[PDB]
């Protein structure tokens, strides 16, 4: 028969671990590093793209930051197809709240879902996991400004701020270490550059091998806005903070 | 009978892994050697033709393929997984686009649609990844023109140039010497002829050569007239002849 | 029909809705309660085809407390509204059509307005300072449309329906048995036991 | 419409006016409703056009599915073919078919598949609205083991009695022979059969 | 509608009027009964006008993928028999009526198809309400071995036979040509003898001669 | 019974010089019983505008339905959906329910965001596409509407004058429908800016 | 490596499926068993092992008819055989319901070949573990194949298999080479009850039961049908008689 | 070897051989005796009854099919159960749609037949139990021996379970006697209680230890357990 | 593990051993064909061997009339060569009842590649170990030759070869075209082709034929058909009388 060539990709190791969940956890480790840090006036997003050449076309380039919706995005660290595959039933998910109930998803509505989507490969099916780690950066009205962060298990959590993919040990205690409650947006957006600039395994940190967004909420409007930086910006934010 | 195999053949290994999708690339990097390069007013994919014997008509194989009329294929890796891509990926531009809205997917789009065929044959049960890595090229009105390449883990990115295959290491560093933003069409075409030629054992000229091009809008490959609009397909294959006159200027 | 009334003044939504459940030739029961309370500032009323009314408003109910508990928190008027209108629109196009039309009036904590939808079976929904369902609205809306102020007292909109109830029991050919009033506002909904008589 | 099917000594005719109507209104004053399933059995087609066109394509692709397996089939086999199409799908369907074709063990053969799906085995069959004002003449007419001439005589006869007083039935008179010789296609304009 | 096709010496040509009704009510006046399956395979519709511009382009389609996995030109008759079993396992519920015509490595071909899944072959066809008012100028001129020219005159005369007897027929003429060598050649209005006369008056109105209760400024941008 | 007259409403757009206007009523009943005058039947995607008359639960329906697709459609094309294509996306939507219709009467209108050219379009319940350079009518009130444009109409209206001529339209072709009025609003579009209109009305 | 035959579909490094050899081996020790084709028919015949006197004298039938005009018979796994025959028979039942014609001989055969071959495409079912022996007389002339559990099936002139297929064979074959003229129906089950006599010897401990049917256009009207009574005792004896 | 070719029914071994059939049968071997024999006017069943303890009951080895057939087990009982019951459809649809008693060979056939499958596919496992079929229908008594491997045969007389060579020795023997005994129940009875025995070791059948089943021309096939039986101990 | 080789799984080197070791089944038989395109007809050549005294020689074949105008003769065991030719007749049949004309013999074996690419990537179904060569006159293309193999690969031939001494006979063929300088046999009649394409079987094998050795099947405009013992006799006869 078949089951000879099955790997039950969903059965209990003898001290009660998920083997799949935790092979695919090893995988996003060696992934470009993703952050996200929040502060009392939005949200930053910074990932650190994972290989790449001259010849890459940067501008039409996106591997690591996402919209989900208009309010919410996320940072991705893993296998980019699986997390398009994700993505994809996310932004739906979104639209499906949005029809029925004329108000938009609110954040953790949307990464429980998603998050449960993964648990599912963990139970049942005999299928391998996602190799994807997420780190959801929304805003909605009743929790305001929000940071969440889901892995192949399908658990998620709440943070100020976090990192997901590679030297995510490092980058937590240089973030544990300089972050303060009450910071500012653009304290954020710096505290960010400055932890991956100290985890990467490259030799300098250049814009071309970033992905930076924000999400305000613009006191000229009233409204909250995501902002996913173009070359350029990336470039221009980087001398600013003193990495020229 | 029936498929009793519904449990992934792709998994996780303890390091983190994905042998299958490793040993696709493997597959891949025998192949024989394929590339694209991007101009500021058209782009250009081509490969060569290995006939696998004398006796064999390399017309009736064309390793470059047509998706939509603004976009096209060529790849480095397993043929026939290839063959059956193009197939599926042509379909997908109707059901999932033209049907819909009445008009090509743009090249992103078609590139997804098949980057999420190909995550799938990573993850389904009971089937292994596809043993390709494809470069599309194409056009649309918003985008202008563009250059992908998808591997068999499903992941896409675009390029300015790349070569993927046998000696693309080699060719992929013979390209950044050569490429700027200003490049024209011909310059490219010029180019990519070039960097094929290392690639190139034997022969090399416009029957084991393959190439294609998306630029202008060809009103005389539309098949009809009437219908301002409508000013033709911007994929052209270029014909063993077209391609010898620039081998001359080589 | 039933008598399915509703009335957002000031500071509230008021509904009433008769008390009469007739069949045939008899009038099975004179003190019925049409109304369902979706959460604590939400109440709907109902009003159609025998059983679908309440089988349908009991099912409404259900999935709004589910939510509440899933959510911890209680969704504003308009998005209960909204998917009360897309059940009904479901249903419409389905083998058996639920025959209900309902009145939704809540209280909006978070705007702190009341508010109050009206949504015939199809799926037909609209917002609307006074409403009704079915041969009431031809006695009451004029009467509103005459009658009626946005800067009403919840005691002013007592007196209103008073007076639809009045003019609905004078030219009506059925005994609908009076109606129960409910009223929803920031402090939640609760009935006004003395109408009969008010 | 009005057609038949005729034995005889040398193998099968088939024949047939070409009017469809819709209505009052002709359609079409050239039909050919002389349909091919196999190189040497043909059938007659009345009743739904949509009905008998699509039960003589799905034959026709059950005849060509069978010859590259197991080699000509017998008339016999195709009568079955859309006997087996005709009763199973008679509610849905209105079609009546006259069935013709030469072997060489068998010679000429005619089977007609009416309204409801039955098989029947015919010296000669007629068919379609006009085929009831001839089947006196018909019955008095036909001989058994007639020769190519006489046959085509005598379907000749026949339909442009039929087309005669039939609306639904005119044109021209289209005749298909089927022999050991091959197969030939035969016309006869108005002109011709209106003054016999 | 009128829709026409006439078959000459080497090739097919379509014609169609160009008003669209519902009811007694000219809709469009002037909207496109000419599709397109594939660059040579061209087709006419009357009836549910939704119908024949759906299961035309849905056929098209398939014909387009066809024509890609089989390196070869679309067939006319590949056209005409996925379009009649899709109309016939509908049972006629799609209500579509069309002549298709085009040309290919086989030749040139005119056929019609109807909403039940019947098809037709001939020299000359019509359809549509004009159907009988054209038919009678074919009838009556048409002719074997037509020039390009002669079959343009003939099938544009029988949808003016339409266009001024039918009332469900009007406007404009659009004709389309298929040659057996060349590139299928579309003429939009070839011919437009309904050019509404100047209107006896003007109506544009003097500025504030409607009453406005509120108003304000739309927001487009995100 | 009709599904198309138990609601009411009526919607119309014409273009002008670079410009384009869309305008509905404001009614909504269950036959003679007038029950909203506040139901507006414009809605907007970006900057593509669509009218729809008929079946109200339909209206609403079809609008919650093709905001949910031109937002998915923005995340993926990583734009805003233009008339032309918009117009393919509500014809397919509509045929796709071929054999069980939404009771509606949709009209596009916009502005080709790339082009600037004016864009309008009308499409029966099942999709058929009313592709008119002029202008489109829907609503029980649309033979009104069709005598109003047919008459009233002439090329190239500056924004100020084709609001006259479009209100103009609809304002006598409602007095003229039992079903129709009650209110009304219209939309004067430009490549840059949108201003919206209520209008004044017979209330009966 | 190995383990190349612990699975029905595998092909081996020499191109060969192992569990399909190995139901050959299940076949080599059955019964043995033959088919004789004569100037007009065929005629089958096979050897009944008596493993007791408690076996009820010519009640446990191994020959099985398909329609009217086949016969079939096997050597190996009998419950495979009659599961084959059961296909066969729905196979010819619906072949004569569309075509009216009960179906000819060839086009039987490449039912059962189909339908074998079917059964060593994939590794949740096993190979069939019986050669079978089948024909009869159609709209042209008589037929005799034999189809092996790979599959594969061929027109033959004579055909055994089973323990004594070499003796069989041995013996068919003389026949063949001294009666190029073609033996008769009459003298063919005389032939094969022979046959079975002297293939015997390879199983010459145990004693048997003979059985014999045909199916001649001339002497059975083209219907097969089993040899009963006298003209069994006369072709038992007429075999006792050349053995000695 | 063989435990590489054991993990499924599915699995032939090198040398043609079917392991997990072959452990089915196993599990038959283990099972109480059981006899069956056939004179040409009836058939009899005589089983052994086993039980666990001296607390416990002796399970039934007897189920009727039919008015006309029924059957004798040895190995898996639940599997029993569901071939009888396999069984008592198949007579009971023959009855119902043809009005006509199901012959005993064609009950065979049909046992044959639903056992052969659980040999072919992944999957499943072969049923665990022996079955010994007797009945009388329109060509007289009639006496069959199924065997999970799906081989099914007709005979005089015979049995199965432990030791039942025994029995089946002395029948084989017995032959040209119990074979004639036509027209006397009682005797074909006997015959088959001296035949069981020949198998017996441990003990002696019992009154609530002997269970036997008769059927033939003029009797319905009915079970007889304990003192019905007490006149044969 | 070590079961990349059992199904259809890359191994470590990116390499699918059942589908190499399908393409081991291919020779099974030891047989060899070949096919070459004249003026306006296509022959194909294959070995007969029938070793069996006891076979009935004329069902002994591996060319098989897969529709009116197709041809194929399959390279290896018979069972699998039946399932694709059953498979191939369907998929012709189906085709021009859906499409309205006869499918192209590219066309039938780009869609058997296809299939066979499916075996190459799902796991439960195994390759079959078979090369086809389709033929035939296409109304379009003219006298054709395409070859599948297990790999779901496929390519037309100006001529080709198939066997264990495929590489003799192919060398052989390309020699004679390196000469002719012509994609073609330059031949009128099929008789001449068929002789052509027995001489240079024999000449490349080494080996002399009779008429029961030889297995041929022609395809012309409209008709695809095999040769009988005698049609070859002559053919053999008629190469006898020039050497």
């Amino acid at each position: 028969g078949s089951r000879r060539y099955d790997s039950r990709t969903t059965i209990f190791s003898p001290e009660g671990r998920l083997y799949q969940v935790e092979y695919a956890l090893e995988s996003i480790s060696h992934a470009g590093t993703a952050i996200g840090i929040m502060a009392s006036d939005g949200i930053v997003l910074a990932a650190e793209r994972k290989v790449t050449s001259t010849l890459l076309e940067q501008d039409t380039s996106t591997e690591k930051l996402y919209k989900l919706n208009d309010k919410i995005a996320v940072a991705v660290a893993g296998l980019t197809a699986d997390a398009e595959i994700l993505i994809n039933t996310a932004r739906i998910h979104a639209q499906n709240y949005l029809k029925t109930y004329n108000e938009d998803i609110p954040v953790e509505i949307l990464v429980r879902r998603l998050s449960d989507i993964k648990q599912g490969y963990t139970q049942h099916g005999g299928l391998r996991p996602f190799g994807v780690s997420f780190i959801y950066a929304g805003y909605d009205d009743r929790y305001g400004y929000q940071l969440y962060t889901s892995n192949p298990s399908g658990n998620y959590t709440g943070w100020k701020a976090i990192s997901v993919g590679a030297n995510t040990s490092a980058a937590q205690t240089l973030l544990q270490m300089d972050y303060k409650d009450d910071m500012k947006v653009d304290d954020a957006i710096e505290l960010a550059l400055k932890t991956l600039s100290k985890t990467t395994d490259s030799s300098a940190l250049t814009y071309d091998r970033l992905e930076f967004a924000t999400i305000r909420k613009g006191a000229n409007d009233g409204e909250v806005y995501q902002k996913i930086f173009k070359p350029q910006e990336i470039k221009d934010i980087l001398v600013k903070t003193g990495i020229t | 009978m029936t498929d009793r195999y519904s449990f992934s053949l792709t998994t996780f290994s303890p390091s983190g892994k994905l042998g299958q999708i490793d040993y696709a690339l493997t597959a891949v990097k025998q192949g024989v050697t394929s590339l694209g390069i991007k101009a500021t007013n058209g782009v250009v994919i081509a490969t060569e033709k290995k006939s696998s014997s004398p006796l064999a008509m390399s017309e009736t194989l064309s390793k470059v393929s047509l998706l939509t009329p603004d976009i096209g294929a060529v790849y480095s890796g397993m043929g026939p997984d290839y063959r059956v891509l193009v197939d599926k990926s042509r379909k997908v531009a109707h059901t999932s686009y033209k049907r819909i809205y009445g008009e090509y997917p743009p090249t992103k789009l078609l590139v997804s649609e098949v980057a999420k065929i190909m995550q799938e044959a990573t993850q389904s049960g009971g089937v292994r990844p596809f043993g390709v890595s494809l470069l599309i090229a194409g056009h649309d009105e918003f985008n202008g023109f563009s250059l992908y390449q998808v591997d068999p883990s499903g992941s896409y990115f675009p390029w300015k140039a790349t070569a993927i295959g046998k000696g693309s290491v080699a060719a992929k560093t013979f390209l950044e010497k050569r490429w700027n933003d200003e490049l024209e069409l011909e310059d490219a075409i010029h180019i990519a002829l070039l960097t094929l030629k290392e690639s190139v054992e034997g022969e090399f000229n416009g029957d084991t050569i393959e190439l294609a091009i998306i630029g202008d809008e060809n009103p005389d490959l539309l098949g009809y007239t009437g219908i301002p609009t409508d000013k033709g397909p911007r994929f052209r294959k270029l014909t063993s002849q077209e391609i010898n006159d620039r081998l001359e200027a080589l | 029909m039933d008598i399915i009334l509703g009335i957002r003044v000031q500071d509230s939504v008021i509904l009433a809705s008769s008390k009469a459940v007739t069949r045939g030739i008899s009038v099975l029961k004179d003190s019925d309660d049409k109304t369902r309370q979706l959460s604590p500032h939400t109440l709907m009323s109902f009003a159609g085809e025998a059983g679908d009314t309440v089988q349908f408003a009991e099912y409404i109910q259900a999935n709004i407390q589910l939510y509440s508990i899933r959510e911890d928190y209680e969704l504003s008027p308009q998005a209960v509204s909204s998917f009360v209108r897309q059940e009904l629109a479901k249903s419409i196009r389905s083998r058996r059509p639920y025959q209900v039309n309902v009145l939704i009036g809540g209280y909006d904590k978070k705007k702190n307005k009341p508010e109050l939808y009206q949504i015939d079976y199809l799926g037909t929904k609209v917002e609307l300072p006074y409403g009704a369902h079915g041969y009431s609205g031809f006695y009451t809306f004029s009467l509103l449309d005459h009658h009626y102020r946005p800067d009403m007292t919840t005691e002013e909109g007592l007196d209103l329906l008073k007076l639809c109830v009045q003019e609905l029991e004078k030219r009506m050919p059925m005994d609908f048995k009076g109606v129960i009033v409910k009223i929803v506002d920031k402090d939640g909904i609760r009935q006004v036991d003395d109408f009969q008589a008010q | 419409t009005s057609i038949m099917a005729v034995t005889f000594k040398d193998g099968v005719i088939l024949g047939a006016d070409s009017r469809t109507t819709t209505g009052a209104y002709i359609a079409n004053r050239v039909t050919d409703k002389l349909t091919r399933v196999h190189d040497k059995i043909w059938c007659c087609r009345s009743g739904s056009a949509a009905d008998t066109q699509a039960i003589a394509d799905i034959v026709q692709y059950h005849l060509e599915l069978y010859t590259s397996q197991y080699g000509t089939p017998s008339t016999e086999t195709a009568a079955s073919v859309f006997k087996e199409l005709c009763y199973e799908n008679k509610d849905n369907l209105t079609a009546g078919i006259i069935v013709a074709g030469y072997d060489d063990k068998n010679k000429g053969e005619v089977y007609t598949i009416p309204l409801g799906g039955s098989v029947h085995k015919l010296p000669y069959a007629i068919a379609g609205s006009g085929s009831t004002f001839i089947y006196g003449y018909c019955d008095k007419n036909f001989r058994e083991n007639m020769s190519k001439e006489e046959t085509v005589d005598f379907i000749k006869h026949s339909l442009s009695q039929a087309i005669k007083w039939d609306g639904s039935s005119g044109g021209v008179i289209r005749m298909v022979v089927l022999t050991a010789a091959g197969v030939e296609r035969l016309i006869f304009y108005p002109d011709e059969y209106e003054q016999l | 509608t009128t829709i026409v096709g006439v078959k000459f010496n080497n090739g097919v040509v379509i014609a169609a009027d160009t008003r669209s009704t519902q009811g007694p009510i000219v809709a469009d006046k002037n909207c496109a009964k000419l599709h397109r399956i594939s660059p040579k395979i061209w087709c006419a519709g009357a009836g549910t006008a939704a119908d024949t511009e759906a299961v035309t382009q849905l056929i098209g389609s398939n014909i387009e993928l066809h024509s890609l996995y089989t390196s070869r030109e679309p067939r006319v008759v590949s056209a005409l028999q996925m379009l009649k079993q899709h109309l016939f396992k509908y049972q006629g519920h799609i209500g579509a009526y069309l002549i298709v015509a085009g040309v290919d490595p086989t030749g040139s071909h005119l056929f019609s198809i109807h909403a039940h899944g019947s098809t037709d072959v001939g020299y000359y066809l019509s359809l549509g309400s004009g159907s009988l008012a054209a038919m009678a100028v074919l009838e009556s001129h048409w002719k074997q071995d037509l020039t390009k020219e002669e079959a343009i005159k003939l099938a544009s005369d029988a949808i003016q036979a339409g266009i001024w007897n039918d009332l469900g027929s009007g406007s404009n003429v659009d004709v389309c040509v298929m040659e057996i060598g060349k590139d299928a050649e579309y003429l939009r209005n070839y011919l437009t003898p309904n050019v509404r006369e100047e209107k006896q008056k003007s109506y544009k109105f003097p500025r504030g001669t409607t009453a406005v209760l509120k108003e304000s400024i739309v927001n487009i941008c995100d | 019974s009709d599904p198309s007259s138990i609601n009411g409403g009526i919607v119309v757009a014409m273009t002008g010089k670079d410009c384009v206007a869309i305008a509905c009523d404001l009614r909504l009943g269950s036959q003679s019983l007038g029950v909203s005058n506040k139901f507006e039947k414009i809605f907007h995607y970006g900057h593509v505008f669509l009218g729809i008359t008929g079946l109200a639960t339909d209206v609403t329906t079809l609008n919650e339905m093709f905001r949910y697709k031109t937002n998915l459609y923005k995340l993926k094309e990583e734009r805003a959906i233009e008339p032309e294509t918009f117009t393919q996306l509500v014809s397919s939507s509509l045929y796709e329910r071929r054999f069980g219709p939404y009771f509606v009467g949709p009209v596009v209108a916009g502005i080709n965001s790339k082009s600037g050219k004016p864009f309008i379009a009308g499409f029966d319940l099942i999709g058929c596409i009313d592709e008119a350079k002029d202008f489109i009518v829907s609503g029980t009130a649309s033979d009104q509407l069709f005598g109003m444009c047919e008459s009233l109409y002439e090329p190239n209206l500056e924004p100020e004058d084709l609001f006259e001529t479009i209100s103009q339209a609809l304002l006598n072709a409602a007095d003229r429908d039992a079903l129709s009025g009650w209110g009304a609003v219209v939309y004067i579009i430009k490549k840059d800016e949108v201003v919206k209109r209520y209008l004044k009305m017979r209330q009966d | 490596g190995t383990g190349y035959d612990l699975s029905n579909s595998v092909f081996s490094p020499d191109g060969r499926n192992f569990q399909v050899e190995y139901a050959v081996k299940a076949v080599e020790n059955g019964t043995t068993s033959i088919g004789i084709k004569c100037n007009d028919g065929v005629v089958f015949a096979v050897e009944k092992l008596i493993t007791s006197k408690l076996l009820v004298p010519q009640k446990n039938v191994k020959i099985q008819v398909v329609d009217r005009h086949i016969g079939c018979v096997y050597s190996g796994l009998i419950p495979d055989g009659r599961h084959l025959v059961n296909r066969g028979r729905e196979e010819a039942a619906s072949f004569k319901k569309l075509y009216k014609t009960p179906i000819p001989i060839p086009a039987f055969a490449d039912r059962l070949g189909q339908y074998v071959q079917a059964h060593t495409l994939y590794n949740s079912v096993r190979p069939f573990g019986v050669s079978t022996i089948f024909g009869g007389v159609d709209k042209n002339g008589a037929h005799l194949y034999m189809l092996e559990p790979s599959g594969s099936y061929w027109g033959y002139k004579g055909a055994a298999t089973g323990k004594g297929r070499q003796s069989a064979k041995a013996e068919l074959e003389k026949l063949v080479d001294h009666h190029p003229e073609g033996l008769s129906a009459r003298e063919a089950v005389k032939q094969a009850a022979k046959i079975i006599y002297l293939a015997h010897e390879d199983n010459k401990e145990k004693d048997f039961e003979l059985e014999i049917s045909w199916c001649s256009l001339s002497e059975t009207n083209g219907l097969h049908k089993f040899v009963k009574g006298d003209l069994l005792q006369e072709a038992i004896d007429f075999a006792q008689k050349e053995i000695n | 070897f063989r435990n590489n070719y054991d993990g499924d029914t599915v699995t032939f071994s090198p040398t043609g051989r079917l392991f997990q059939v072959e452990y089915a049968l196993e599990a038959i071997k283990q099972g109480s005796v059981t006899v069956g024999l056939r004179s040409n006017t009836h058939a009899v069943l005589v089983a052994l009854k086993r039980n666990a303890d001296e607390l416990s009951s002796y399970q039934k080895k007897i189920i009727k099919c039919d008015e006309h057939m029924g059957l004798s087990l040895a190995g898996l009982a639940p599997d029993a159960r569901v071939l009888s019951n396999y069984l008592r459809q198949q007579c009971n649809y023959s009855s119902l749609v043809f009005n006509r008693k199901l012959a005993v060979e064609r009950a065979g056939h049909l046992l044959c037949d639903k056992a052969q499958k659980n040999t072919q596919s992944y999957g499943g496992r072969p049923y665990g139990v022996g079955l010994l079929i007797i009945g009388y229908d329109k060509s007289g008594a009639h006496l069959l021996e199924f065997q999970p491997s799906g081989n099914v045969t007709e005979l005089y007389g015979t049995a199965i379970g432990a030791r039942s060579q025994g029995a089946k020795t002395y029948l084989e023997r017995t032959l040209d006697t119990f074979i004639k005994i036509d027209g006397n129940p009682d005797e074909l009875i006997k015959a088959g209680v001296e035949a069981i025995s020949q198998s017996l070791r441990d003990e002696s059948l019992t009154v609530d230890n002997l269970s036997i089943a008769i059927v033939g021309k003029d009797t319905p096939f009915t079970i007889y357990d304990g003192e019905a039986v007490a006149k044969y101990i | 593990a070590g079961y990349d080789r059992h199904i259809t799984i890359f191994s470590p080197e990116g390499r699918l051993y059942q589908v190499e070791y399908a393409f081991k089944a291919t020779n099974q038989t030891n047989i060899n064909s070949l096919a070459v395109r004249g003026k306006d007809c296509t022959v194909v050549i294959s070995q007969k061997k029938v070793p069996d005294k006891l076979l009935d020689p004329t069902t002994v074949s591996y060319i098989f009339c897969i529709s009116r105008t197709i041809g194929m003769v399959v390279n290896g065991p018979i069972p699998d060569a039946r399932n694709a030719a059953l498979r191939a007749k369907a998929e012709a049949a189906e085709f021009r009842y859906k499409y309205g004309y006869d499918m192209p013999c590219d066309v039938l074996a780009k869609r058997m590649a296809n299939l066979s690419q499916i075996y190459t990537q799902r796991a439960y179904m195994r390759p079959l170990g078979v090369i086809l060569t389709f033929v035939s006159v296409d109304e379009e293309l003219g006298p054709s030759i395409y070859k599948t193999d297990p790999a779901g690969y496929y390519v037309g031939y100006k001529a080709t070869a198939t066997g264990p001494k495929q590489q003799e006979i192919t060398t052989n063929l390309e020699n004679h075209f390196k000469k002719s300088k012509i994609d073609h046999i330059n031949e009128e009649s099929w008789e001449k082709v068929v002789e052509f394409a027995i001489t240079h079987m024999i000449d490349a094998l080494g080996t002399e034929f009779s008429k029961n050795d030889l297995e041929v099947g022609v395809a012309t405009k409209d008709k695809f058909f095999t040769l009988s013992a005698e049609n070859i006799e002559e053919r053999l006869v008629a190469i006898a009388e020039q050497d």
